[PDB]
C-alpha cells in the first residue's frame, strides 16, 4: 500500500470519418494490464501486461461482454448528449470516463471514484461518500435525476466496496515483483553551457518505478521553486520513467548547487552535485 | 482504405437524398465509385468525384452495393484498395407490409421482444430498421405460410440503445435493394429500471355519467413527464410541497403510469401499480 | 480545443553505435484525433508503434509513439505531430540532452 | 475487474 485501480472510458462520434469508437485501458497504479479497442475486427477485452497474461479464459470472456455492453451504452450516450446540448449530427463529440479504488497497506477500501466528462469539460462525478452525485450543468442534472431513479450509485458503491478491491488486491498480488517492488532511479547531473556567463544544469532520474518522484534544486539549501524548469515525467517505454530538472546557473557557482532526489526506491533522499 | 459513408441514412426512400461521402488520408477530395460486381469498372463512365457524391432527389436507379477508391498517386494503380460495403436500399417500390410486437411495444429492460412482419405480397427478403441517423437494416428470409410472408426479429436483451421506432420493408427476388413502402411505425419502449411512481384518481376511481375523474400520477423522483396508458396520453410534472413530482390527467379502463425525463421519449420507469377506473 | 505537448527522447543513453528505442510522447491534447510520425532524415520510419489511447485527471489526452533505432551522428531524428489546434504540423527533433 | 453498472446518460 497503497495501490489504485483506473478505468478509462473514451467514446468518439465522428460522422463521414468512421463508425463510433469506444476505447478502454485499466490502470494498476501507473501500470497499463488491459486494453479494449472496438475498432477491431473482432473486438476483445486484451492483456497489456506480462502478469495478467496467465488468466484464465473465464475472465477475457467475462470482460469482453462487459465491454461490448458498455461500447454500445456509450454510443448510445453519444446520441442522447446530442439531444441534451442541441448540437448537430455533423459534428465530433467525446465522452471520458474514468472510475475505480484506492486501497491502503492492508488492502482495505481508501477510496471510490466515478467521473465522466463531456467534451473536454466535467460532466457528472460519484461524491467521496459513494452515494450522490455533483453534476457541472442542466443537461448533467437531467443524468443525476435518471441515475438517482435507477439507484446507480447503490450498485457502483456496490462494485466499488467488494469488486474492485477484491480484484486489485488479486492483481497487485499477481505483478507484486512489478507493481510493489520500486525501482529506484537511475541518477546524474548534466552541464549545458548557454552564455559565456550562464550555464544549465540538469538533473537526470532515470528508469524509475513508480512514476511519482521528487527533483529539486537547491542554492545553499533553498528550494529554486519558481526558478527550475521541471519537465513533466514521461514513460520510457519499458514501464519505467523519466524525469528530469534544469536550473540556469550563474557560471562559476555550480558548486553551490545540488540537486535533491526523493523516490520511495531509495532508502535515503539523494542529493547530486556537478564535477 | 477509405471509409465509405452515406449520410443521412443509407435506407432512403423515392424522392429523397442520400450523400455518399468517401474519406480518404484525412481528405473527402478525390474518389471513385463502383457497383457490387463490376468491381474494377467505375460507374458514369469513371466519373471522378471531387465532391461528396449527393444524390437527389433520390430514384432506384442509386440503389445498390457501393465501394469506393481513394486517389492514391505514387502507389501501385494510384488508387487505393477498396472501402468498405455501403448499400443503398431504395424504399417506396411495393405496399407497405405490417408490423406487430410481441407481445407487445412495452419492453422490460433486459427481457426481449419479437417484432414480426408480415405481408400479403411473397416478399424474399424483411428488413427491419430503426429510426435513426447512420442506422444498418436487419435482413431476414421471409417464411411462406398459408399464402402471407413472414418474419420473426429478436431484439433483445432490451437496453435503451434498442428502443425507438421501428419499421419493417419488404423486398422481392430480382430487386434486392429496392425495398416496400415502410410499415406503420412501431414504438418499441423499455421500461425500468426507473423506480415505479404510484397512480392514484381524484376524488376516486368509482365515476358515474354526470361528473369529473383526474388520475393522479406521483413519484419523490423526479420525473419530468408522467405518461397515462389504459389496458387497450401526456402530461408535464409539477413538483408538489412534500416534494413529491405529480401529473393530473383530467379525463373506465384500467391505468397505469410511467415517468420518463427530458430529451428521452423511448425510456420510461416501471409501470405503477394497476388502477381500474 | 487543448493543443500538444511533444517530447522526443531515446528509452536509454545515447551511445552511437548501440540499440535503443525512440519515443515521441505528446499529451495535453484535446480532441483524441491526432497524427504522429517519427521522421528520419526528413522521412518516416515504417515499424512505428504506439501505445493505447489514455487521459489525464484535467482529461487531457496522452500517447507514447516508439521506434527501435541506432543513434549515428550523421542520422537526424524528429518526430511530426499534427492537430487540429495546430494550423501546421510541429517538428521536434531529438537532441540527446533533453 | 471493469465495472458491471450501465451508466445510461
Ligand atoms: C457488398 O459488396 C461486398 C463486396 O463488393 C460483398 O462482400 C457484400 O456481401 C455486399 N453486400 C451486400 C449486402 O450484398
Ligand atoms: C413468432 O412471433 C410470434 C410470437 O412469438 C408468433 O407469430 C410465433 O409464435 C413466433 N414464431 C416462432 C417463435 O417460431
Ligand atoms: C404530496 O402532496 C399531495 C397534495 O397535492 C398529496 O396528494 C400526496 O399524497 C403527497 N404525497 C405524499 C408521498 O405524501
Amino acid at each position: 500500500g497503497s495501490h489504485s485501480m483506473r478505468y478509462f472510458y473514451t467514446a468518439m462520434s465522428r460522422p463521414g470519418r468512421g463508425e463510433p469508437r469506444f476505447i478502454a485501458v485499466g490502470y494498476v497504479d501507473d501500470t497499463q494490464f488491459v486494453r479494449f479497442d472496438s475498432d477491431a475486427a473482432s473486438p476483445r477485452m486484451a492483456p497489456r501486461a506480462p502478469w495478467i497474461e496467465q488468466e484464465g479464459p473465464e475472465y477475457w470472456d467475462g470482460e469482453t461482454r462487459n465491454m461490448k455492453a458498455s461500447a454500445q451504452t456509450y454510443r448510445e450516450n453519444l446520441r442522447i448528449a446530442l439531444r441534451y446540448y442541441n448540437q448537430s449530427e455533423a459534428g465530433s463529440h467525446i465522452i471520458q470516463v474514468m472510475y475505480g479504488c484506492d486501497v491502503g497497506p492492508d488492502g482495505r477500501l481508501l477510496r471510490g471514484h466515478d467521473q465522466s466528462a463531456y467534451d473536454g469539460k466535467d460532466y457528472i462525478a460519484l461524491n467521496e461518500d459513494l452515494s450522490s452525485w455533483t453534476a457541472a450543468d442542466t443537461a448533467a442534472q437531467i443524468t443525476q435525476r435518471k441515475w438517482e431513479a435507477a439507484r446507480v450509485a447503490e450498485q457502483l458503491r456496490a462494485y466499488l466496496e467488494g469488486l474492485c478491491v477484491e480484484w486489485l488486491r488479486r492483481y497487485l498480488e499477481n505483478g507484486k515483483e512489478t507493481l510493489q517492488r520500486a525501482d529506484p532511479p537511475k541518477t546524474h547531473v548534466t552541464h549545458h553551457p548557454i552564455s559565456d556567463h550562464e550555464a544549465t544544469l540538469r538533473c537526470w532520474a532515470l528508469g524509475f518505478y513508480p512514476a511519482e518522484i521528487t527533483l529539486t534544486w537547491q542554492r545553499d539549501g533553498e528550494d529554486q521553486t519558481q526558478d527550475t524548469e521541471l519537465v513533466e515525467t514521461r514513460p520510457a517505454g519499458d514501464r519505467t520513467f523519466q524525469k528530469w530538472a534544469a536550473v540556469v546557473v550563474p557560471s562559476g557557482e555550480e558548486q553551490r548547487y545540488t540537486c535533491h532526489v526523493q523516490h520511495e526506491g531509495l532508502p535515503k533522499p539523494l542529493t547530486l552535485r556537478w564535477e | 482504405k477509405p471509409f465509405l459513408s452515406a449520410w443521412p441514412s443509407a435506407v432512403v426512400p423515392r424522392g429523397g437524398h442520400v450523400t455518399l461521402r468517401c474519406h480518404y488520408r484525412h481528405r473527402f477530395n478525390n474518389f471513385m465509385l463502383y457497383k457490387e460486381d463490376r468491381i474494377h469498372v467505375p460507374i458514369f463512365h469513371g466519373r471522378l468525384f471531387q465532391e461528396s457524391f449527393n444524390m437527389s432527389p433520390v430514384t432506384t436507379a442509386h440503389a445498390g452495393n457501393y465501394t469506393c477508391r481513394g486517389s492514391h498517386p505514387h502507389s501501385p494503380t494510384g488508387w487505393s484498395a477498396p472501402s468498405n460495403p455501403v448499400v443503398i436500399m431504395v424504399t417506396g417500390n411495393h405496399r407497405k407490409p405490417s408490423l406487430l410486437a410481441h407481445p407487445g411495444p412495452l419492453v422490460k429492460s433486459g427481457e426481449r421482444v419479437i417484432l414480426q412482419c408480415w405481408s400479403d405480397i411473397m416478399f424474399e427478403h424483411f428488413f427491419l430498421h430503426k429510426e435513426g441517423i447512420s442506422k444498418d437494416p436487419s435482413r431476414l428470409v421471409g417464411q411462406i405460410h398459408d399464402g402471407v410472408s413472414k418474419a420473426n426479429f429478436s431484439i433483445g436483451p432490451m437496453m435503451l440503445a434498442l428502443a425507438g421506432t421501428y419499421r419493417c420493408y419488404g423486398s422481392v427476388t430480382h430487386t434486392p435493394y429496392q425495398l416496400s413502402a415502410p410499415s406503420d411505425p412501431l414504438d418499441i419502449v423499455v421500461t425500468g429500471p426507473y423506480e415505479k411512481p404510484s397512480l392514484s384518481a381524484q376524488p376516486g376511481p368509482k365515476v358515474q355519467a354526470g361528473e369529473s375523474v383526474t388520475l393522479s400520477c406521483s413519484s419523490r423522483s423526479s420525473y419530468d413527464m408522467y405518461h397515462l396508458s389504459r389496458e387497450g396520453r401526456r402530461l408535464p410534472a409539477v413538483r408538489k410541497v412534500n416534494r413529491t413530482f405529480q401529473a393530473d390527467f383530467p379525463l373506465g379502463g384500467t391505468y397505469r403510469c410511467f415517468g420518463s425525463f427530458r430529451h428521452s421519449p423511448y425510456e420510461w420507469s416501471d409501470p405503477s401499480d394497476p388502477l381500474l377506473v | 480545443q487543448r493543443t500538444p505537448k511533444i517530447q522526443v527522447y531515446s528509452r536509454h543513453p545515447a551511445e552511437n553505435g548501440k540499440s535503443n528505442f525512440l519515443n515521441c510522447y505528446v499529451s495535453g491534447f484535446h480532441p483524441s484525433d491526432i497524427e504522429v510520425d517519427l521522421l528520419k532524415n526528413g522521412e518516416r520510419i515504417e515499424k512505428v508503434e504506439h501505445s493505447d489511447l489514455s487521459f489525464s485527471k484535467d482529461w487531457s489526452f496522452y500517447l507514447l509513439y516508439y521506434t527501435e533505432f541506432t543513434p549515428t551522428e550523421k542520422d537526424e531524428y524528429a518526430c511530426r505531430v499534427n492537430h487540429v489546434t495546430l494550423s501546421q504540423p510541429k517538428i521536434v527533433k531529438w537532441d540527446r540532452d533533453m | 475487474l471493469s465495472s458491471p453498472v450501465t451508466k445510461s446518460f
